């Protein structure tokens, strides 16, 4: 019988209790998103990984959900490459930063993936 | 009372903003069809047997349900598919607590009739308008708990009733902390002798708040806001509202429709999201041959007001069956589904950008299910484990971590071309071996499904 | 006449005012619990020691009250020992936590027992 | 007028609804034990010496009071013991205000008698579900304040009256700060012009949050409530709450029964603690002729509301008075507790989950007396201190850790399998070795009872 630990097992939602993504399944998490129609674009954070609460506490508020994004969707790409090129870009620039990938759907105004690519040291 | 011959309307052409109603009809031997979908179509609008001098003073047709059309039931005999027109004037807008009441509330009595079954309802796009609907809603609540790409995780604290405050709120942070997004109090958690309904929001939410702040991810807990009165259940409502937590439950069958409409415009005026339990469905939904199908109990809801709505489990049901669940489900969550008397849907139905209810499938759902459950539900789900998390031989939220492994190999693996259907049981199988808390719950599983195990090197 | 630390003279409530148990100490305690029929348990603890409160500050409202299981309550134990060695295996993978023994009666779903056994450095 | 024809009912058989009441009856000479009885349950009922017309337009049967048994007292001559059984209809629900008017409202006055003492009653579990009771209870209480395994201890600021605003919180967080839980308002401190009371709950505040950020451990203050007015009263609590502080105090018996529960109910709703101190008990309860047995107050603030009741001290009593104590400290604990003559326990009581309020020992109490109370009372109470603490050499503090440390020190060696009752003494010398400030404390009592001193090594 083993204790799950209280500390150091942080997560980032969808996939994140999976042993990291190995560069062929990155690539293929970014294929069903563009199998499917999705706009994929990256977003990365440096300061707050994780959700709190500083500027309100009412229902449904929550400070740290937003990211910054890294440069704009990527409507017509077709290439996955083209996607998993940009993330060894993003950590070249900021090996600081938690890197994810998120995906958008038309026909609904709405995001439908949200994984993370790169997580910094220690995390 | 010959209705036949005034409610009996084969040549009527239906209206954008008539209210269809679709009933399966036993009517009593002797008693023709025509005449019992008249009497059904006449009971439950003008209600006349013959003619007094009031009705002069109005207009009788212009309120009156018709029965436009009669269907023999391919299966069984002495049973018919009536099919009723309402004008909309007949219904208060906003009011489902109306709407049922003209419709069903005095008909399913009528002598002439054996047995009666409303299966569907056509809310036609102006009576739509009148209502608020969910809180929230799917996509907003994916939004507000910042949680996209796959089916959100509950479980439920067991027992049922019987545990105090203190300990309901442990159980809460060791099933939270483990990688479920949600806990459950149960139906029949209100306030008693045993936990006092303050008490039990006081410590659910400390629990849920350090699971949160252990994790990194947004948690929360349906706190039952189910009473006795109206001003209770608001008073309920506040303190959660106060103490800063997501989301709130109320059993709208027990409570009722007019007390759910009242605590969904308080959940839509304060951000709170509101879980629906359907507690005493089945007294009203399961004969197949006399009350109301869940689809039209989840009709109403979506139009009063839910953000999740109790719907069954898939496991163990033929195709079929399987096929009338995945019908209500799509009406539940879809903007326009189409008529399909295959899967029950008996109406087209456009929900006029209507928010959609997210389904919770519960009821003896396994690890070992989770790749057929990713693959019917979809990702706009929440799956709720009971004995899957609680049952783990090691506890709560290795219990917990399990099935949250369990799911996210699922979505893996479909979202890499595999087929859960044919691949189901070997996607947990390799999952297991990165996964002690897998394969702990999965072990009774291996020994029937793969006659061993093991790992491997 | 002496005066009483306002420092390093942090607490964990009962019998935390008395010298640290002895390993004989401990284990009378936990032979107390079975006498009774006290369904033993073990809670750990690496972050927050002491409650404090970040989320509300409502009367009764406190949050770090809860600690984390260790394990499973252990129903059916007949030998105190084997509560003493889980101390040990917690203090072994976790040393710089503060691990605490709780006893739960059934007649009344309740907690009835809670007494530190191990304390990390410097307190 | 005859009584004992119509009230007196030997041969009645009570009902599991009936309200019962064991009076302590001393008839003036000549006056039959039957005929007294029968005037006690008449006059606190009907109230009827002969009849008159409206008597007919009911049924007189139906609302009567009946004494239905007489005993005589095994000691004293001319004193009998009257069980009277009154209709559950005769009360109004959730009023101990009504309760006592009904019961104790006139017959104390009746010339028949030459005195009269109510000893015990026998609530209904019908008539006790319709009381919310302690706002908390024990069990709850211990949760929100995290404290098991042990008696709660707190002390008395003195002088009683006189000391200023800033000066009470100093006194305050001094006791706190060295191992108290619990600190208390003096039940004459309200608000006047050496202290104003909105003053002290903000120095209080202060003073006990600092404690706590100290020690790490929870730490409450009794902040009096008690006012001339009901909207006083409650505009007092309402600042507690602001506050967020933990508990709140009320004087039961001088502010009443209809102010205790508008404020029990008010710290339900608000999730404070509330404290109650029995003022002006003595002058009801203490002849054993006359008045109304501490046991029927201590029932009736159960019901209308309390977490902890003062219910005075043990020490120096004989085992006789100490079984009198131990009864009605069952009867505010236990959710149910047997018929017990040697008790004083004339009936036996249902609690149906009603929780339990935790009983405060003060009175003398020094820390030599500690092995005596834990034993005596056991972990569910709160022992309090006066001079104890504030009286100890080195101040309030040290004061505070001697009481801290002496207490656990019995708990250890009760855990341990020790004899509190033959060992006391040594334990508390033992414990003198390791602490200078229960050494300290000790002094007098060590060249008393050990003729010396001292340590060794």
């Amino acid at each position: 019988m083993q204790v799950w630990p209280p500390i150091n097992k942080k997560k980032y939602e969808t996939l994140s209790y999976l042993p990291d993504l190995s560069q062929e399944q990155l690539l293929s998490e970014v294929e069903y998103l563009l199998k499917n129609g999705w706009v994929p674009c990256l977003e990365f954070e440096t300061e707050h990984g994780f959700v709190y609460r500083e500027n309100n506490k009412s229902p449904g508020y929550y400070d740290g959900r937003y990211w910054t994004m890294w440069k704009l969707p990527m409507f017509g790409c077709t290439d996955a490459t083209q996607v998993l090129a940009e993330v060894e870009e993003a950590k070249k620039a900021y090996p600081q930063a938690w890197i994810r990938i998120i995906g958008f759907d038309n026909v609904r105004q709405v995001q439908c993936i949200s994984f993370i690519a790169y997580k910094p040291e220690g995390y | 009372k010959d209705y036949k011959l005034t409610y009996y309307t084969p040549e009527y052409q239906t209206k954008d903003t008539d209210i269809l109603a679709a009933f399966r009809v036993t009517p009593q031997p002797g008693v023709p069809p025509e005449e019992a979908g008249a009497a059904v179509a006449a009971e439950s609008s003008t209600g006349t047997w013959t003619t007094v001098w009031t009705d002069g003073l109005t207009s009788l047709d212009r309120y009156k349900g018709r029965c436009y059309r009669i269907e023999r039931v391919v299966g069984e005999k002495d049973q018919y598919i009536a099919y009723v027109a309402y004008p909309l004037d007949l219904f208060e807008e906003g009011s489902v607590t109306n709407m049922f009441t003209s419709i069903v509330g005095n008909v399913f009595g009528f002598k002439a009739l054996r047995a009666l079954r409303l299966e569907d309802l056509r809310i036609p796009p102006a009576y739509v308008k009148t209502f608020q609907g969910p809180p929230h809603g799917i996509q907003v609540e994916r939004d507000k708990l910042n949680k996209y790409g796959r089916p959100l995780l509950g479980c439920t604290i067991k027992p049922k009733l019987g545990l105090s405050a203190k300990n309901y709120g442990r159980a809460v942070y060791e099933c939270l902390r483990g990688g479920l997004d949600f806990t459950k109090d149960d139906e029949n958690v209100n306030s008693q002798p045993f936990m006092r309904w303050r008490d039990r929001f006081l410590f659910c939410a400390e629990a849920l708040y350090k699971a949160q702040a252990e994790t990194g991810e947004i948690k929360g807990h349906y706190l039952n806001a189910t009473a006795g009165t109206c001003e209770e259940m608001i008073k309920r409502a506040v303190f959660a509202r106060e103490l800063g937590v997501p989301i709130v439950m109320h059993d709208y069958l027990t409570g009722g429709f007019t007390a759910n409409t009242s605590l969904a415009h308080y959940c839509r005026d304060n951000g709170l999201l509101l879980h629906i339990h359907r507690a005493m469905h089945a007294v009203i939904d399961r004969q197949k041959n006399h009350g109301i199908h869940f689809r039209v109990l989840a009709k109403a809801l979506r139009m009063s007001g839910g953000d999740h709505i109790h719907s069954g489990t898939v496991v163990g049901k033929l195709e079929g069956e399987r096929d009338i669940t995945l019908g209500f489900v799509d009406l539940l969550r879809d903007d326009f589904v189409e008529q399909d008397r295959s899967r029950g849907i008996y109406f087209t139905q456009d929900w006029v950008s209507l928010p959609g209810v997210l389904p919770v499938a519960s009821g003896g759902i396994h690890v070992w299910h989770m790749p057929a459950l990713t693959e019917i539900f979809g990702d706009d789900s929440v799956l709720q484990f009971g004995g899957g998390t609680l049952g783990h031989p090691w506890g709560n939220a290795p219990g917990a971590v399990a099935n949250r492994v369990a799911l996210e190999a699922c979505v893996k693996a479909r979202n890499e071309g595999r087929d859960l259907a044919q691949e189901g049981n070997e996607i947990i199988r390799e999952a297991c071996k990165w996964s002690p808390e897998l394969a702990a719950a999965c072990e009774v599983w291996k020994e029937i499904v793969f006659n061993f195990a093991a790992v491997d090197v």
